[PDB]
């Protein structure tokens, strides 16, 4: 589960 | 509705009769909110993000509205930077990358 | 073209000379590749998502071709379980989420 921040 | 990606695609869910701001993540299989308390038995689990994996509390057949769009499925809650609606529950909304 | 959510988005790039599958992430806000030795002056930077954060080197102006659309941008690279084309990216193919 990619967020990217 | 379309949606471009020059700011973050963020919308307002609905989920337990609370209102939420939520991340579409085409690159999340699984949907993880923020530590929030749902009706329901959940069941402990692991997921994997960029930095590494994380416990979670399972809620199954949990009945979310994505703007507007109804949806009912599993959904994850645990330690997340943001809200994100993975592709569990894109895919009942019908919802598809184009360009 | 139009891609359904059933599976992970996973689309062919090219980058450095190279081709290489890479997932299509609405929920990234940057483009982060696996461990790849790409030529050129490169900045240290630190992301995060689930799970915490990884120290990667950021490189700037990198062409890279997504599904013959071209673009070009900043490029990061990491200890990374895949490779995700983010928003930085995705905006300059002009890709959109539809339901």
């Amino acid at each position: 589960n990619x967020p990217i921040v | 509705p379309q949606i471009t990606l020059w700011q973050r695609p963020l919308v307002t869910i609905r989920i337990g009769g609370q209102l939420k701001e939520a991340l579409l993540d085409t690159g999340a299989d699984d949907t993880v909110l923020e530590e929030m308390n749902l009706p329901g038995k959940w069941k402990p689990k692991m997921i994997g993000g960029i930095g590494g994996f994380i416990k979670v509390r399972q809620y199954d057949q949990i009945p979310v509205e994505i703007a507007g769009h109804k949806a009912i499925g599993t959904v994850l809650v645990g330690p997340t930077p943001v809200n994100i609606i993975g592709r569990n529950l894109l895919t009942q909304i019908g919802a598809t990358l184009n360009f």
